[PDB]
RNA sequence: CUCCUCCUAAAGAGUAACGGAGGAGCACGAAGGUUGGCUAAUCCUGGUCGGACAUCAGGAGGUUAGUGCAAUGGCAUAAGC
RNA sequence: CGCGGGGUGGAGCAGCCUGGUAGCUCGUCGGGCUUACAACCCGAAGGUCGUCGGUUCAAAUCCGGCCCCCGCAACCA
RNA sequence: AAAGUA
């Protein structure tokens, strides 16, 4: 269980998250992905940040 | 001594749930199967576990058809 | 291009009346040139593979394509989908020139020549033969050249038997022995 | 084999309409010809049709083997099948590259009026 | 700067270059260049080539390269499959013109071999 | 002393013995030792009765068996009380009726029924000798 | 000692034993989506170094390959590349 | 029998865990110092890893048997 | 400082 939960935080300042896990040894970069924000409800920029 | 053997797992309730010319509604399920033993025909869905299910009301009709011999399962509007 | 015309001028009729063929389509037809380098040292040093690709390049007047294992292999400590070779492959008007070259230049330049083998035919009426040394192009500058390379050649034909293979190669003066 | 390749490579979408129960436009493409077909959702009976080697269609043509020529074809079969009211349609394009001649008629059946 | 197959040095004189052909000692270079009418301490560098191609034909005179070759190789294996004196010293590698083989001779029979055990 | 060279698995379940045997025709040679009863052929017994035949024959003709022991048989040890299946310790050839068991050709008929009653003295299972058949 | 696959299990499901055999306690932002394309193993023959086995060409063959990892059921319209 | 640990140059012992030719000491061999031997100095060689199978492109190594050795345990009535 | 034997 080398992978570590992470979350992707909205870009629209909403709160919402999503979360998943990540290999961080072999894959430092951040993760970013564009994703649906129930809050905006509009699909835009989700960027890794720690799971807390 | 012991033995290293012991171990099986749970059965998984597998086979055919609604058999030729049963009335079905749509949603139910005919059979579960591990890969397409059965394939889908008209008025059937097969499933991300390759269950083959109902999507119109109708009455269960199992046909072989195709250059392989295939079986398939379909459904007739009733 | 002159190899071409020499073919279709001279090459058809001749091979009509050696083998009493019914249609002109019936005539064995240079199909394909494929020159190949087995280049098995790139892995403890890949640029070894990058110079060999460039002689090829300059040999063939085209960019080579590097050729990868296809499995894995214990005995020569390669993995799969390493890159260990590098071919081209001519048709057409590029296939006629270097034909036309590798007979009437680099062929004579050969190292103890003494013509070709005629046994290198594969059953089937195509020829193969191995280049030991590339400095035989004249593409090449001998005082360049940081180490010797060889390749094969593979001239691939439409001919249905190895008699009619040879037969067609030597309609162009091949130098056999 | 070209012929067993490309009907390969057609079998998956026309499977697909088959079983969406679509009404076909199949098209065939030859180097010298261009042919098209309006088939019924069972697969087995023509509704129009319309290709190069009609006299009425290739008398018009400089050469029935061209983009132009696609495109002659194309306008002439959708224009058959809103004669005989169809409309509606899915393009099969039969293994065919969505490209050149194909895309040029099936450009040719859209702007006519047929609705894919 | 290609004779007889083979290429020469550039940056030496001519009559050491031609040396560099197997078959041609100091001797017959000093005759072939002679017979072309070159001097021997010029560089084949700044010689034009209706020289080489003169100095072509007179090294062809001679049989050098893969001819010679083949002919010592001949004479060897002749000389092997008649199984003469000197044919077995041939097959067995040991000096074939008569000289001490409880010493020395390593020439013919490369480095030392200890005895195992 | 028959036995597989190798087999996929270690030990079989007992299984039953019904029904009649498969290759009931002399097929290889003239003669046969042919089951009328029903049991197990241990591998010791099929090595003991080709012994005895081939002597009776003193190496004369050709002999073929036609069973072989593919079943292993385990045994639990004494003094042991379940704990999993005992150790495979001997092989098997299961027989039914009609089994042609042994094969003999290039002797006398008289010689071969000899060598054969000798063999079948071996066997833990009643036999009688068959000859080829046209049909 | 929980979980997965086969057999026992008696052709629907289920079915015990300190019965017979193997695996899991993950991996992957692509190894996921989709569009377009493609088709394996193995062997034979010819070919520089190159050899039993490297890359090249042709032939036979027809999935005997492949599947991120057990086993079973699947897979060419590929679920394989 | 059960549970463990092992088997690798001639001897004693590393490496094994965690897949990509394996080392140390003594010993042996050749040379040197000596009247000679020993001690000492210089140089060199010597094992595909207990035996088979399996996995793997590749096994001393991982897995499964088999043989030999060592240490515990094999008990209550 | 270290030098045994015949
Ligand atoms: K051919
Ligand atoms: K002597
Ligand atoms: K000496
Ligand atoms: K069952
Ligand atoms: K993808
Ligand atoms: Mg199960
Ligand atoms: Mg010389
Ligand atoms: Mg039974
Ligand atoms: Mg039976
Ligand atoms: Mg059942
Ligand atoms: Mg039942
Ligand atoms: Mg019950
Ligand atoms: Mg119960
Ligand atoms: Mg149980
Ligand atoms: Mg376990
Ligand atoms: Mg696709
Ligand atoms: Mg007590
Ligand atoms: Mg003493």
């Amino acid at each position: 269980g080398i992978r570590e939960k992470i979350k992707l935080v909205s870009s629209a300042g909403t709160g919402h998250f999503y979360t998943t896990t990540k290999n961080k040894r072999t894959k430092p970069e951040k993760l970013e992905l564009k994703k649906f924000d129930p809050v905006v409800r509009q699909h835009v920029i989700y960027k890794e940040a720690k799971i807390k | 001594g012991s033995t290293r053997n012991g171990r099986d797992s749970e059965a998984k309730r597998l086979g055919v749930k609604r058999f030729g010319g049963e009335s079905v509604l749509a949603g139910s399920i005919i059979v579960r199967q591990r890969g397409t033993k059965f394939h889908a025909g008209a008025n059937v869905g097969c499933g991300r576990d390759h269950t083959l299910f109902a999507k119109a009301d109708g009455k269960v009709k199992f046909e072989v058809k195709g250059p392989k011999n295939r079986k398939f399962i379909s459904i007739e509007a009733e | 291009a002159k190899l071409h015309d020499y073919y279709k001028d001279e090459v058809v009729k001749k091979l009509m009346t050696e083998f009493n063929y019914n249609s002109v389509m019936q005539v064995p037809r240079v199909e394909k040139i494929t020159l190949n380098m087995g280049v098995g040292e790139a892995i403890a040093d890949k640029k070894l593979l990058d110079n060999a690709a460039a002689d090829l390049a300059a040999i063939s007047g085209q960019k080579p394509l590097i050729t990868k294992a296809r499995k894995s292999v214990a005995g020569f400590k390669i993995r799969q989908g390493y890159p260990i070779g590098c071919k081209v492959t001519l048709r057409g008007e590029r296939m006629w020139e270097f034909f036309e070259r590798l007979i009437t230049i680099a062929v004579p330049r050969i190292r103890d020549f003494r013509g070709l083998s005629a046994k290198s035919f594969d059953g089937r009426g195509n020829y193969s033969m191995g280049v030991r040394e590339q400095i035989i192009f004249p593409e090449i500058d001998y005082d360049k050249v940081d180490r010797v390379r060889g390749l094969d050649i593979t001239i691939t034909t439409t001919a249905k038997s190895d008699e009619e293979g040879r037969a067609l190669l030597a309609a162009f003066d091949f130098p056999f022995r | 084999d070209k012929k067993s390749a490309r009907i390969r490579r057609a079998t998956r979408a026309r499977r697909k309409l088959q079983e969406l129960g679509a009404t076909r436009l199949v098209v065939h493409r030859t180097p010298r010809h261009i042919y098209a077909q309006v088939i019924a959702p069972n697969g087995s009976e023509v509704l129009v049709a319309a290709s190069t080697v009609e006299k009425a269609i290739a008398e018009q043509l400089k050469y029935t083997g061209n983009k132009d020529a696609a495109a002659a074809v194309g306008k002439a079969v959708a224009e058959r099948a809103l004669e005989k009211g169809i409309k509606d349609v899915s393009f099969d394009r039969s293994g065919f590259q969505y490209h050149g001649r194909v895309q040029a008629l099936a450009d040719a059946a859209r702007e006519a009026g047929l609705q894919f | 700067a290609r004779i007889a197959g083979i290429n020469i040095p550039d940056h030496k004189h001519a009559v050491i270059a031609l040396t560099s052909i197997y078959g041609v000692g100091k001797t017959r270079s000093k005759a072939i260049l002679a017979a072309a009418g070159i001097a021997e301490d010029v560089k084949i560098s700044e010689l034009s080539e209706g020289q080489i191609d003169t100095l072509r034909d007179e090294v062809a005179k001679f049989v050098v390269e893969g001819d010679l070759r083949r002919e010592i190789s001949m004479s060897i294996k002749r000389l092997m499959d008649l199984g003469c004196y000197r044919g077995l010293r041939h097959r067995r590698g040991l000096p074939v013109r008569g000289q001490r083989t409880k010493t020395n001779a390593r020439t013919r029979k490369g480095p030392r071999k200890p005895i195992k055990k | 002393m028959l036995q597989p060279k190798r087999t996929k698995f270690r030990k079989m379940h007992k299984g039953r013995n019904r029904g009649l045997a498969q290759g009931t025709d002399v097929s290889f040679g003239s003669f046969g030792l042919k089951a009328v009863g029903r049991g197990r052929l241990t591998a010791r017994q099929i090595e003991a009765a080709r012994r005895a035949m081939t002597r009776a024959v003193k190496r004369q003709g050709k002999i073929w068996i036609r069973v072989f022991p593919d079943k292993p048989i385990t045994e639990k040890p004494l003094a042991v009380r379940g704990k999993g299946k005992g150790n495979v310790e001997y092989w098997v050839a299961l027989i039914q009726p009609g089994k042609v068991l042994y094969e003999m050709d290039g002797v006398p008929e008289e010689l071969a029924r000899e060598a054969f009653k000798l063999a079948a003295a071996k066997l833990p299972i009643k036999t009688t000798f068959v000859t080829k058949t046209v049909m």
